[PDB]
């Protein structure tokens, strides 16, 4: 039932409030091109940064500035500059719109929209080189941030405003972990209390553009795009917008949490980026380094991360946890580029090829993964029943090359081992399947309490699943109590230690045994 | 839901895609229209004196390659010889500029000579001495003197030392134009013949190749650009010497700035005003006034029409550039539309 | 109008043009090469305007004999190259001449071979199955119908003849068009291809574009961009099913390489232009599929000295639906297809797609795999012997499973004579369950090298004197 | 169920604009006229 | 006088000025970007004389939003930081500005940050040690008053409590004070440490210094020598023993080497800075006793790809004098400070320095430490009843002797409401002697826990 | 078109030519044989690399 009414009037308000008054204008001519950096002569005031128009629509950025001419990394559409063409000046360095209406739409690193939905009404705009909150202007980092990983929430525990650098080789799991956090957030969302719900920023650097479409249907699914924003700069875009798009991401985040909201952004991946800055710093034949980086490409990475922050009541308490992601080669986390995000980042979750085809899903290595923030960033309960987790796995890892002797092992040894295969059984999970605090706090409760030990190993996951099903559909109660009491009562734990037994009495191993007792 | 979100946002989508075409059919039909409303010259004039209206209304407001020790030298030098010139002679200054023409040609052929000239060196005295014994008595007094001033003050790079001494000699020249009281006439022409040479390519290329003979070169000039009958005599000598003395420097950009520099010697800011059509002499002053109040320098403007403006005028000053062109008010509406 | 070459250093050519005369960038530009032995019209590439009205070019062919001066034409395009039902059934180079047949293709329509890349509006993830026959493939790295799928491997380890087995089973049933993309390889390679392809009967639906790793830098740079021109062509024109194959990718990157230092860019790490990435990726993107056009591609990547941490195939690694990685120490071990079975992935091996069965027997075999991979150490220095019996049992069954992931390939018969199979994917799905659960482990395991599906192993085990 | 429905909208969408497409025709030489007075600055009927 | 941009390449500016003004190097210069949004004034500081009267310097801020031709001010000193009294319980940047406080302490005495080293016959000939009163660090790891001590240890192994007590401990005892230099400092932790610091009480006897990670690589390599320049105003100008510590010194090396690659200078071996070791140097020298003052120093080392002949880490233990290593497996077991005996080292444990006892009872502890830790695996998988009794006569000895390195610390009172032990040199050398002798096997374990000397553990054991 | 891998480690040994069994290849394979010998030694590669 399109009315030729609303085009005709859109077209008429455009027209009729046309002016293009002439404004004095600064502009140099295009000196020399090549390759997506543009030599301009002229422009004498134009800033560091700064904004250039180039005919035809076309976008570019000052970064070398010298008496001769300004070096621009041009943002797209480099095949239509030429030597002779007049370039103008904006007058403003890189800046983004922010808004609400950024929730579920799919932008590039100017804030443009890709997905073909339209426009996107924008509340303010944002200049990308903001500075990060002042070190008086945060408080400590304390409220979880549940990412529904049972091994990360356990082990590494996230909290609001921390980041956690999720590093690793290929195929390892990395975004499918981003993305279980992001799905974990909905039901936070669904709360609709500003002080639960935690929007998420989605960055794709480097990403093929079906690869990108992959991962907005993955968060459509499970109903994340209400509360996500995704900024786009695929493998086709210039390296400025792969260099840019962080920036973009990290200025609409921002936007939301100096308001007092909590916000999750995602980094995939900063490797992506680096390898972008480093290509513009070369074709503006800036100094090389290790690796043929430039001499602040720490810097470029560090001033990204220290935006992510935890910020003081004073103003408004809002916080943005970072997420970046790292590709390692062959798993040497000694590279440039890897040992500089670790040493930004306020923890690490390595994830591994070997653990990986082990089965062990998600793949993260308990033993060197760490979170500085640590028991702060958990809620009572978890941190009661996730306390002996490290000791116990670290013993099972000193004890597996026993495996096949445990009736040699005194009864200390072998009760170890077999705790430890259990726990790490548990601790495997199925992607796209993200858990609930509580859930996550009654599973340890089962690996850590000696629930399991009766129970065969290879059937400990269904065990957990199922019986985390039976709770949830006859003792609710116990779930409920963990949630709004962010701890397991005395009276709880009986009644969950009485449903395990239950339950146990009515559960099948796969082997045909019994696991009562 | 999802099918429902599918759907409206397909409808929208429709929605904004036959906005989009009548958008563009509007343009085109705007462009068609405005095209007819030029083709009387009134309207062009009508036009003109609008935008003029709009640069009275608009507010104003407020060589650079030289490096400093270059730059410093060159103005003590321009200091030294309108010192010099102070009552000098029509024909002494034509003297002096041919014999500084000789001198910069011969520092470009002696590169040893140039090079030893040209060293940075704290005292001065042994160069003069050296200025001396080359050519003390060869030349008149006040261009050996310039020369001594030229060799006492430092020097960036070597190349700046050959311009300097030319620079003098054009320098020399337009204040014999000066006591000539032609100095329009010389601009006309010099911003006549750079027009020419850039739209000259071939001409300006075979002129501004250094290693043909001068000689041949300013004769070709002669018998092709500069010997013609209706040719101011002092902006043909210029331009003769400046191409005599080319050092690389392009033969179209070499006449712009020495257009430039006639301009500046009267302090005045060269403007360079694209036109749909010939001004008035009314609207001429009018814009010679507007651009003086919004830049406060006096300004020459040199009016250069170009069919394509359709109307207003493209004003340039500087790196600075106020774009009345309506051709430019078109381009804005076929992008602004959604 | 014309420019005049200025410089000329290997490939790269500089030329002078007139004011308001630069050819826009990526222009081709025509040159003469007059020398009668090596008379030519070189086809120059503009990549640089360089200032002062001069440009920087590729020459697209050797530029032996250029002299400095000679004027140099602008034609006021890019490279472009036929297009149309027509290349079907043709050998074409880079420039879009036609090989088999001179002159062929002048009157078809032309397409310039630089495009940009489908709107991300447009792009549609695909998760549909293509069955190939393969053991392995079709079990631990399962292509996409309509997906991007990749051959990674060091120098002969198998990438052409799985390209071969792979035309040979999907192309030769294919309802739509074939381009074959020929970038930087054996032009011996590409004339038995050819003869292949015509013998089979798949040449006339099959379009290739050969431009040879003899060719200068600028035609392996822009071979890839023509025959994915024609692709495209046929994607988005014809709207049919397009399979396209290139053979190798790795060499557009390498070509770049070799001329960006010339084109004076500071080298980056490893030896490789600084725009490696962002030229991958303009390549890489606009090999794709959209919404209801399909494009099924299928590309060797050459990974330098076996390293796959070397950045082009690092690079390239982000690109792929699917990718069998090859290995040099399964090819010595004598395995083939030399696949990797740890290291090589696929985007649709999940329970949602493949079903619940498969994946439980893909993942079991990985497991089964890794295990054995951790004691090949151990079972080396102290031997079998020192393993607990569950790790013995292990092995017997890693090493049974190893050997049965290889199979005789149809395009391996020239290799080792024995005629090629094909297993359906139900088949394998339970010849790997029995195997992982020990039903074959009284087999010997030389049974189970290089057969197809469980009769050609029981017929094997019976001629070793075991029965099945 | 979804894919029959997008089918049928995207049909009946584009009938729909064609039909609008064919109704605007008469309302663009009044705007263009206004477009073209406005940037001329001299308000012309024509 | 003044200068102008002339060209901005990231952090690299280069600034023009008159002929006769040329600033010198490491001169401060001030710019101003006046747009809006990222409007401030740029601090960059002279790095190279280009000629011509050309300069290159290091922006210690961003540049963006920086024009050509601005005036640049030349302010006649390198860059000048605020000494005396009044730093004590404020947080500092590199450039002296006041974080918690911006404009406090403009109007102190200002020292520049680039001080050479004491002359070298006012320099000490003998080393001394610094008894601290921890009887781990007294016993096995002795510190070098004026040395260098290295720190390494994970999270959540005490490190912070550590530096607390080290902080309580130069403030009570030796009546000193304590500069804080973070050198990378990751911003949420600044701000950890600054609240913790003030619960603790602490903050009034220290002086914070931050370089924060988002800062330009020039602030990341000038606040240690910042921070120095505050300890050694209070060690020279106030006659106090000072503590400085530095977290992270490899921050401090691999900003350098950014700042080298950025003036374009070819990198040495494995990437680093030229001047690696002169830099390193210049840093460390200043560390040191003179005049009867010192400043001693606990750094944070991280070691690239845990390549202790990597040449950051080679550079810098060419200057360390006492090595603590903070294991987490001795945090678990509730041992506070959670020190490891055997992997932790000093140089000056040798009888010419401690004297022969000192050294003595130190490696007979250690041979029983390394002993014990020998049978803990057989301990671990075959039981403890698996061994000898000579065997479980030594666990039992090494238990009661790990257990007895724990101490009660000052900065552990904020925890626990007992308060902290300082055991004398002596008390310490005897009390271990007897214990290495078996004169409190029979004891009950729990009785060595967190207690300082002899007498505490009396006092413990008849609590028992 | 192949290659043929010879070893010191193998030379060494005695296995003259030093050909690396395991790694050397022919790109042209049974075509470059006649028959007979490519009856005869149709997979001794593959059984001499397992
Ligand atoms: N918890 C999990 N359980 C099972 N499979 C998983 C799990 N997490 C990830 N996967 C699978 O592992 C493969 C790699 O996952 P993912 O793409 O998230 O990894 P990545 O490290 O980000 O990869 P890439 O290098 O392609 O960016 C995919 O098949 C994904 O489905
Ligand atoms: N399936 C196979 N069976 C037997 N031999 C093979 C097989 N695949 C490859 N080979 C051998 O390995 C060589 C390398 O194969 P090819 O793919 O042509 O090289 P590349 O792997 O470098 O592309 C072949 O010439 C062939 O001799
Ligand atoms: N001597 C001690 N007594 C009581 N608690 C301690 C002691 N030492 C450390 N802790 C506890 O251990 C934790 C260590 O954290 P922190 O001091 O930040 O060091 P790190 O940075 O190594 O984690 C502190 O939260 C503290 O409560
Ligand atoms: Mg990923
Ligand atoms: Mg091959």
């Amino acid at each position: 039932t399109i009315s030729a009414a609303d085009i005709e009037g859109a077209i008429e308000d455009y027209v009729s409030s046309f002016s293009a008054d002439t404004e004095r204008e600064e502009i140099g001519t295009v000196i020399d091109a090549g390759d997506g950096i543009a030599h301009v002569e002229g422009l004498p005031s134009v800033m560091t940064q700064e904004l250039l128009e180039f005919p035809g629509g076309v976008l570019g950025v000052a970064l070398n500035l010298d008496e001769h001419s300004v070096g621009a990394v041009i943002l797209g559409e480099f095949e239509k500059i030429e030597e002779g063409q007049q370039v103008k000046r904006t007058g403003e360095v890189l800046s983004v719109p922010v808004g609400d209406a950024f929730l579920g739409r799919v932008v590039n690193p100017l804030g443009q929209p890709i997905d073909g939905q339209g426009d996107i009404a924008a509340e303010t705009r944002r200049a990308l080189e903001l500075q990060a909150p002042s070190v008086v202007q945060r408080q400590s980092v304390s409220e979880p941030l549940q990412t529904g990983i049972k091994a990360i929430d356990a082990m590494t525990p996230i909290g609001r405003g921390q980041r956690q650098l999720i590093i690793g080789d290929r195929k390892t799991g990395k975004t499918a972990v981003c993305v279980d956090t992001i799905l974990n957030q909905r039901e936070a969302w669904l709360t609709g209390d500003p002080k639960q719900q935690v929007r998420c920023v989605y960055v794709a650097i480097g990403q093929k553009g079906t690869t990108i479409a992959s991962v907005k249907r993955a968060l459509e699914e499970g109903g994340a795009m209400e509360y996500t924003t995704i900024v786009a700069a695929p493998a086709s875009d210039a390296a400025g917008f792969k260099w840019l798009a962080p920036y973009t991401g990290s200025a609409i985040g921002q936007h939301w949490m100096y308001n007092g909201k909590h916000v999750l952004i995602v980094f995939d991946d900063l490797s992506k980026q680096a390898d972008a800055y480093r290509a513009i710093s070369l074709l503006l034949r800036r100094p090389p380094g290790r690796e043929a980086f430039p001499g602040d490409v720490f810097y470029l990475h560090s001033r990204l991360l220290e935006r992510c922050a935890k910020l003081s009541d004073e103003l408004g308490g809002g916080s943005m946890t970072g997420l970046p992601i790292i590709e390692t080669k062959a798993n040497d986390i000694s590279a440039f580029i890897p040992t500089n995000v670790i040493s930004i980042t306020d923890g690490q979750c390595f994830l591994e090829s070997d653990l990986f085809n082990q089965g062990v899903r998600p793949a993260i290595n308990v033993g060197v993964s760490v979170s500085r923030v640590g028991g702060a960033a958990q809620i009572k309960a978890m941190k009661e029943v996730a306390g002996s987790l490290r000791l116990d796995l670290s013993q099972y890892r000193e004890l597996e090359a026993f495996a096949a002797f445990a009736s040699d092992l005194d009864a200390a040894s072998k009760a170890q081992l077999d705790r430890g295969a259990r726990l790490v059984e548990l601790l495997k999970q199925p992607q796209y399947s993200p858990l609930a605090v509580e859930e996550q706090v009654v599973a340890i409760f089962l690996g850590t309490q000696g629930h399991l030990d009766s129970v065969p190993v290879e059937d400990v996951q269904r065990f957990e699943s199922e019986l985390l099903e039976h709770v949830k559909a006859s003792h609710s109660d116990i779930f409920d109590g963990i949630r709004e009491t962010k701890k397991l009562s005395e009276e709880a734990e009986e009644k969950l230690v009485s449903v395990i037994n239950e339950f146990k009495k009515g559960f099948q191993a796969s082997d045909g045994s019994s696991v009562v007792v | 839901a999802q099918g429902a979100q599918q759907i409206q946002l397909m409808r929208q989508q429709l929605i904004r895609q036959l906005r989009t075409g009548l958008g563009a059919e509007a343009v085109n039909k705007a462009a068609e229209i405005v095209r007819a409303h030029v083709a009387d010259p009134q309207a062009q004039s009508a036009t003109v004196d609008r935008f003029l209206s709009e640069l009275e209304q608009m507010a104003p407001s407020s060589t650079s390659r030289l490096r400093a020790a270059s730059r410093q030298s060159l103005a003590a030098l321009v200091e030294k010889f309108d010192s010099v010139a102070g009552g000098l002679d029509a024909d002494g200054l034509t003297n002096l500029a041919d014999e500084l023409a000789s001198v910069a040609k011969l520092l470009l052929s002696e590169t040893a000579l140039n090079k030893h000239l040209a060293e940075p060196t704290d005292d001065s005295a042994p160069k003069v001495r050296l200025l001396e014994r080359l050519l003390s008595d060869k030349v008149s007094a006040t261009t050996l003197d310039l020369l001594r001033t030229a060799v006492s003050n430092r020097w960036s790079t070597e190349s700046n030392l050959i311009d300097a001494v030319e620079h003098t000699a054009r320098l020399a020249l337009l204040k014999r134009a000066e006591i000539a009281g032609e100095v329009d006439e010389v601009e006309e022409q010099l911003f006549r013949f750079g027009r020419v040479l850039d739209a000259e390519p071939r001409l300006s290329a075979l002129l501004s190749d250094y290693t043909t003979p001068a000689e041949g070169r300013v004769a070709l000039l002669d018998k092709a650009l500069t010997g013609r009958p209706g040719v101011n005599q002092t902006a043909a000598a210029l331009l003769s010497q400046t191409v005599g003395l080319l050092r690389g420097e392009r033969a179209d950009e070499a006449v712009i700035d020495l257009a430039e520099l006639a301009v500046s010697r009267r302090g005045e800011v060269v403007a360079h005003v694209s036109a749909a059509a010939e001004l008035s002499d009314a609207q001429r002053t009018r814009l010679t006034e507007v651009l003086s109040r919004i830049y406060g320098r006096p300004v020459s403007v040199q009016l250069h029409v170009d069919p394509e403006l359709l109307g207003g005028l493209s004003i340039t000053v500087g790196d600075e550039v106020i774009d009345g062109s309506i051709a430019s008010r078109l381009a804005a509406a076929q992008t602004g539309l959604p | 109008t014309a420019g005049r070459v200025v410089r000329i250093t290997g490939p790269v050519v500089d030329v002078e043009f007139p004011r308001g005369s630069v050819p826009e960038l990526f222009n081709a530009l025509h040159a003469e090469i007059t020398f009668g032995a090596l008379a030519k019209t070189l086809t120059l590439e503009v990549a640089q305007h360089l200032g002062d009205s001069l440009v920087r070019c590729i020459s697209m062919q050797p530029t032996d004999g250029l002299v400095r001066g000679v004027e140099v034409t602008d034609t006021g395009a890019s490279i472009s190259v036929p297009v149309g039902d027509g290349v079907k059934g043709h050998v074409f180079n880079a420039l879009g001449d036609c090989l088999d047949d001179p002159g062929y293709g002048k009157d078809f329509e032309h397409w310039s071979i630089h495009r940009k890349p489908p709107a991300f509006s447009d792009l549609e993830p695909r998760t549909e199955m293509l069955e190939t026959g393969l053991k392995v493939v079709d079990l631990l790295t399962p292509y996409v119908r309509g997906g991007k799928i990749a051959l990674f491997g060091g120098a002969g380890v198998g990438k052409t003849v799985l390209i071969q087995e792979m035309i040979n089973r999907i192309a030769r049933n294919f309802g739509g068009t074939s381009v074959f993309a020929g970038v930087g390889e054996r032009t011996r390679e590409g004339n038995d291809l050819w003869v292949e392809l015509a013998d089979a009967n798949v040449l006339k639906d099959t379009a290739l574009v050969f431009g040879q790793m003899d060719e200068p830098p600028g035609t392996r740079m822009r071979v890839a961009l023509s025959a994915l021109t024609m692709a495209e062509f046929f994607r988005d024109e014809q709207g049919q099913d397009v399979l396209l194959f290139i053979d190798n990718i790795f060499r557009f990157t390498q070509a770049g390489s070799e001329v960006s230092t010339l084109l004076g860019r500071m080298p980056s790490a490893v030896g490789y232009q600084p725009t490696l990435a962002d030229e991958m990726g303009e390549l890489q993107e606009r090999i794709t599929s959209t919404r209801g056009r399909s494009i099924t591609s299928m590309q060797a990547v050459y990974v330098p000295a076996d390293d796959y941490t070397d950045p082009a195939p690092a690079t390239t690694f982000a690109h792929l639906d699917a990718t069998t990685e090859l290995s040099r120490a399964v090819f010595s071990k004598g395995i083939f297809p030399a696949v990797d079975p740890l290291a090589s992935s696929s985007t649709i091996l999940d329970p949602a797609i493949v079903g619940d069965e498969h994946y439980r027997v893909a993942q079991e075999v990985i497991r089964i795999l890794q295990r054995y991979k951790d004691l090949q150490d151990i079972i080396a220095i102290l031997g079998i012997d020192e393993l607990s019996e569950e790790d013995k049992q292990l092995v017997n069954r890693a090493r049974r499973i190893e050997r049965f992931l290889s199979q005789n390939m149809m395009a391996a018969e020239q290799f080792t004579g024995q005629p090629g199979s094909t297993v359906p994917l139900k088949e394998t799905i339970e010849a790997f369950d029995k195997l992982t659960k020990g039903e074959f482990d009284h087999l010997p395991e030389q049974a189970f090298f290089l057969i197809g599906g469980l009769d050609d192993l029981a017929k094997k085990a019976e001629s070793l004197g075991a029965k099945l | 169920e979804v894919a029959q429905t997008l089918t049928q909208a995207d049909q009946q969408l584009s009938a729909q604009g064609d039909q609008v497409r064919s109704g605007l025709e008469s309302s663009v030489d009044g705007l263009s006229a206004k477009l073209a007075s406005r940037i001329l600055g001299v308000d012309v009927n024509s």
